[PDB]
RNA sequence: UAAUUGCGAUAACGAACGAGACCUUAACCUACUAAAUAGUGGUGCUAGCAUUUGCUGGUUAUCCACUUCUUAGAGGGACUAUCGGUUUCAAGCCGAUGGAAGUUUGAGGCAAUAACAGGUCUGUGAUGCCCUUAGACGUUCUGGGCCGCACGCGCGCUACACUGACGGAGCCAGCGAGUCUAACCUUGGCCGAGAGGUCUUGGUAAUCUUGUGAAACUCCGUCGUGCUGGGGAUAGAGCAUUGUAAUUAUUGCUCUUCAACGAGGAAUUCCUAGUAAGCGCAAGUCAUCAGCUUGCGUUGAUUACGUCCCUGCCCUUUGUACACACC
């Protein structure tokens, strides 16, 4: 398409928020291997960051990829809306967080912590590691192993 | 499979057996003639004597059959 | 004037009046039937008696009731029965005989509708032969 | 990532002496022999198409049928 | 030649029909004959299609199965696997689309490479279980033919690279020159193969 | 592979477990005064010509 | 004189028959001008069902049906012979509306 | 030359219009637009952010244009597609009501589209004129 | 012959039921009748383009004419018709032509005689007997359960991908249902990212919802063969709707998590043409809840036109120590 030659200027497999990302595929799907980052949450982060979603991650910029992360750590201070976070009004102060780090599972194993320590229904059940939302035990999801 | 019942092949038996100076060989003009000498309850039934009675002419005119 | 054309449940109704090879099928040109692979179908009935052929008929075509590929073939069987239709009352029943014979020779249901129509569906099954899936134990 | 993301240019004369030596260029080929990845194998034949050595036989989505110039 | 004009524009490449030789909207249908004289009669280049959809009824009668344009037999045969049962308009394209690429590659008429590849591997002689070598009536070998070479086309498209139109095109090609890279001459010399040693 | 044709000239009938086989009479296309009667899978018809890897092995029928 | 739309509907397309005609044979001996008896698709009340009053056996379906066949007379005509009009046809079966 | 929107049928004529409203300079854009997926049953927002809304418009003016007054509802239940439940049978959906309403109120507004007296939006005066315009346009410019 | 269908044969003759006939429906009918509850042309009015009068359009009280499309009454039409071949000797059968249609024209509805200890006393204010009948086994109310999960089985849905997923754009059905003592089907406007909310509107319905602008499909693009942008199980958080009440999540929606699954052993099912398969839609249940069913249409193959090998069925002959009848 043009000269790409960029002997030096590729990269890699790179490192980003605690999470190894490949840079051979495009940027938005590279980026959804973050837990807590998608496919529609990358794409409207890399569109808010003003990067070119049709180049590979490894090629993006070494300053894109900082905006890129401080876009998703601050979600709602670069306009992006409530309803697009995982985490609205979470339990304890109200505010809508997007959890994205290796503590995606630290504030699911939170909740059902709290949900085994008030010994809810919800929470025996994950202790018990049953099927949570009442879906029928008889048949299904017997050897889950 | 289309072989014709007793209720056709008697009642087209019947119609040559008393008018054969009457419709000819032909499946139109017979087929009005039976609506005028026999009283039959279905079209269906009318079309399916009136052809029997047809072949029946047909096959007459090169020999007699029995009956 | 009016013939029409159905090959399942769509029915195209063509008119036929004198013009200049003017053909519409849905107020578009004929050009622009768009199944994109289809287009030479509705072409066949023109390209077969005579390609152009034809200054003075004005065919204006409107489809409804069937799915694309029945609606082609609607419209396809439509306009080549109005042309056999116009030919017959107005132009000569020579010429008439003459495209009908090129068209069925070609027939692909150009005049003569195709009589395949679905079969109900019966019980204990899905369509109307297949059933069921049956256990003994 | 398994091949020919990116880089394509230590040998990026397999882009222009690539014309000869078969007749028929597609996505597939260029995949196949081992010079560009599908990934971008289409631009490359619709940048080489706009300038260079393929002509168009049917260029139709979800396909592409190039050939070489006389 | 003579490209005269009504209200309607209709191009001059739709107007160039049937003043001249016929042929396909590309390809000639004149210039193709059966590679044998067994498996005519049962192969039907001409009469000439404009288009591989030709909605007929074949299958009311034994035979009228054999009156049915080739090329519509074979993309009725690509109308398989299931998930694309239908998908007829599917088939039509990915013939067409294996036509040019024919074209491309040793043009050769690709009506007639198609023909050819049917006639090479059409199974000669086939066993039956009584395990006895009978042999294989005209229908059934273009039926075999159709069968192997779609299925083949089929399993080579299947979780790879290269499209659907292309493994046809390569089998195809592969078996119209006879060649044992083809799954389609594969399947017909293995079963030639054990039907001599089932005599 | 020896090259020889044949036509069928007269269907017989059916044969096989499964009537799946249908015996045919086929008459050879090159020395056309003498035939052989053959075992053939598919549908055959009258005037129908086949193609005989082996030549001359009289096919019987298909218990 | 007032325009008048009289509706037949029944499950018995011979009566209704008989009274659409006894219709249209009175407003031709009054003189009348009518739009045509209009008879719009007959709605087929279809109802299917299981056959069994329990759970047993084969699972066969049976559907009934109840055609119900409606025709519009519209017409202008005074009153005392609209009033006859709609008086004549008391046949059993067809249900008659009068509209003006 | 006679040339109207029915002329150019599917693809070159509403790419045109779409082209046509991009350099007009008018955005008429909501910011909705890459936020949001156009349909409840759809799984990603338009692939092109910027141009998905132009392509939108020119859409709804030649549907608008092909027929007689046509409603948000009309809309949602043409621009929808099939949904992906998961493991359960798929199922029309319709598509999202505001963008339909918003790109409605912007050829309103850019006066391609007026009111009907029995309801919905009808292809005004300069709407026929401006598409047909781009129908000759794009028919002079790709035959 | 599909047929105990017929030719015929003949200690039977003449009949009855069943089959067929019949009825419903799906095919055709430039023929009849008739249609602002269906539609078509041209005049009015009339926006666009083109301007020598043409293309496409709106004009739902804007006229006139007509019924090709549609509708539904009365009818027509097919009777394997005609022509060949072949049948013992016919009944018939096989080809071709014509035909809208030639396999009972396609599909059904109805469907005999004898039976089964087949299911249903949990449909019945059908019902005998037995039991119970005030601390009830009656009835009602609250709450729970029917769904509970080491595991085995049956019907299924979604998949394993490029003949694809995703995004735009193209924009095509048929069968139906729907509220007056009232809350049903909902167009249109507005608000909302969505689900949804709100203000109106039309419809007791060929009129309005609705052209149900269905989905598969088509085109142009992104993806690029990787458990990948296939798959979407499990789970967290939030937003709504139904409902007196959603906790054991009714359902819908948003974001996030992203399991098995790389085409499936032995076995086994359904199916021969508008069929299989794929695809969705309406209806039933229904306040809410489809992965179910009953129908409907859309796209639409391959293979065969046979046989009795398997599993069975019909008739005849034959053997039987079987009659609860080879379990
Ligand atoms: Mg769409
Ligand atoms: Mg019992
Ligand atoms: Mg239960
Ligand atoms: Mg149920
Ligand atoms: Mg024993």
């Amino acid at each position: 398409s043009l000269v790409v030659q960029e002997q030096g200027s590729f990269q890699h497999i790179l490192r980003l928020l605690n999470t190894n990302v490949d840079g051979n595929i495009k940027i938005v799907y590279a980026l959804t291997t973050i837990k807590g980052v998608g496919r529609r949450y990358s794409n409207l982060v890399c569109k808010k960051a003003d990067v070119d979603l049709h180049k590979r991650a490894g090629e993006l910029t070494q300053e894109e990829l900082e905006r890129i992360v401080q876009i998703m750590q601050n979600p709602t201070h670069y306009k992006i809306p409530a309803w697009f976070l995982n985490r609205q009004n979470d339990i304890t102060d109200g505010k809508d967080y997007h959890t994205l780090a290796n503590n995606v599972e630290s504030k699911l194993r939170d909740d059902l912590e709290r949900l085994k320590k008030i010994r809810a229904h919800r929470g025996i059940r994950h202790f018990w590691g049953l099927r949570v939302r009442g879906q029928h035990t008889k048949t299904t999801g017997r050897r889950r192993a | 499979g289309r072989v014709r019942t007793k209720t056709v092949k008697r009642a087209s038996k019947a119609l040559i057996e008393r008018y054969y100076p009457k419709l000819t060989l032909d499946f139109q003009t017979n087929k009005r003639l039976c609506d005028e000498i026999a009283t039959i309850q279905s079209k269906r039934l009318r079309n399916k004597i009136a052809g029997y009675t047809t072949h029946l002419m047909k096959r007459i005119q090169k020999g007699p059959v029995r009956g | 004037v009016q013939t029409f054309g159905k090959k399942k449940s769509a029915t195209a109704v063509a008119h036929v009046k004198a013009g200049k090879g003017l053909i519409k099928v849905n107020g578009s040109p004929i050009t622009l039937v768009e199944p994109e692979i289809l287009r030479f179908k509705v072409y066949e009935p023109l390209l077969l008696v005579g390609l152009d052929k034809f200054s003075n008929i004005d065919i204006r075509v409107r489809v409804t009731g069937g799915g694309h590929v029945s609606q082609v073939y609607a419209i396809r069987q439509a306009i080549a029965k109005g042309l056999v239709a116009y030919h017959q009352k107005y132009v000569d029943e020579q010429s008439k005989n003459e495209l009908k014979k090129a068209f069925t020779s070609y027939d692909r249901t150009l005049l003569i509708a195709d009589s395949r129509r679905p079969e109900p569906k019966k019980f204990g099954g899905k369509g109307a032969r297949s059933r069921f899936q049956k256990s003994y134990r | 990532a398994q091949h020919a993301v990116i880089l394509d240019q230590e040998k990026y004369d397999r882009i222009l002496k690539e014309v000869p030596t078969y007749r028929y260029v597609s996505v597939s080929v260029l995949v196949d022999r081992l010079k560009i990845g599908g990934s971008l194998a289409r631009i490359a034949l619709r940048h080489l198409e706009k300038e260079g050595i393929i002509k168009p036989i049917s260029k139709h989505s979800k396909q592409a049928i190039y050939t070489r110039a006389t | 030649f003579t490209p005269v004009v009504l209200a309607t524009p209709i191009p001059e490449e739709v107007q160039q029909a049937q003043t001249e030789i016929k042929l396909f909207n590309k390809w000639s249908f004149e210039e193709v004959e059966v590679k044998d004289a067994s498996l005519v009669d049962y192969v039907q280049v001409r009469q000439p299609i404009f288009v591989a959809h030709t909605a007929g009824r074949y299958a009311n009668k034994r035979f009228r199965k054999a009156q049915c344009p080739i090329i519509e037999r074979l993309t009725n045969s690509l109308m398989m696997n299931g998930r694309n049962n239908g998908k007829k308009l599917k088939a039509v394209r990915i013939i067409k689309h294996t036509l040019d690429i024919i074209n491309v590659l040793t043009d050769q008429n690709p009506i007639q490479v198609v023909v050819d590849a049917i006639t090479n591997t059409g199974p000669r002689e086939d066993t039956t279980r009584v395990r006895q070598a009978v042999d294989v009536s005209p229908l059934r070998r273009v039926n075999q033919a159709i069968a192997l070479l779609t299925i083949g086309a089929r399993e080579a498209a299947f979780r790879n690279i290269k499209t659907i139109a292309e493994t046809l095109a390569e089998e195809l090609i592969n078996a119209a020159k006879g060649s044992s890279t083809s799954y389609a001459i594969k399947k017909k010399d293995e079963l030639e193969r054990v039907a001599k040693s089932n005599r | 592979t020896p090259v020889t044709l044949a036509k069928v000239i007269k269907v017989l009938g059916r044969t096989g477990s499964r009537g799946g086989v249908t015996q045919v009479r086929v008459e050879f296309l090159e020395d056309t005064s003498r035939t052989i009667v053959r075992n053939v899978k598919g549908p055959v018809r009258e005037n129908d010509i086949l193609v005989l890897m082996e030549s001359e092995r009289e096919a019987r029928r298909l218990r | 004189i007032i325009k008048i739309r009289i509706t037949l509907t029944s499950t018995k397309v011979k009566q209704l028959e008989n009274v659409s005609s006894n219709i249209v044979k009175n407003a031709e001996q009054h003189n009348l001008v009518k739009k045509g008896p209009v008879r719009l698709p007959t709605k087929v009340l279809k109802i299917s069902t299981r056959k069994t009053p329990n759970g047993e056996g084969s699972k066969t379906w049976e559907t009934y049906e109840m055609r119900i066949h409606k025709r519009y007379i519209d017409l202008e005509a005074p009153v005392q012979i609209v009033k006859r009009i709609t008086q004549i046809t008391i046949e059993p079966g067809v249900d008659v509306e009068v509209v003006v | 030359p006679g040339v109207s929107v029915r002329d150019v049928a599917a693809q070159d004529f509403i790419n045109a219009y779409a082209s046509f409203l991009q350099r007009q300079g008018k955005l008429e854009v909501p910011g909705y637009v890459d936020i949001v997926k156009t349909s409840s049953g759809n799984e990603m927002p338009p692939q092109d952010a910027e141009g998905w809304f132009y392509k939108r418009a020119a859409s709804v003016a030649r549907h608008i244009y092909m027929r007689k007054q046509v409603g948000v509802g009309k809309l949602n239940k043409l621009y929808g597609g099939a949904k992906s439940r998961g493991v359960r049978p798929y199922k029309h959906i319709d598509a999202s009501g505001s963008i339909n309403r918003k790109v409605l109120q912007a050829l309103e507004k850019i006066g391609i589209v007026e009111i009907s007296p029995k309801g919905g939006r009808r292809i005004s005066e300069n709407g026929q004129r401006d598409l047909d315009r781009i129908a000759a346009q794009t028919l002079e410019e790709d035959e």
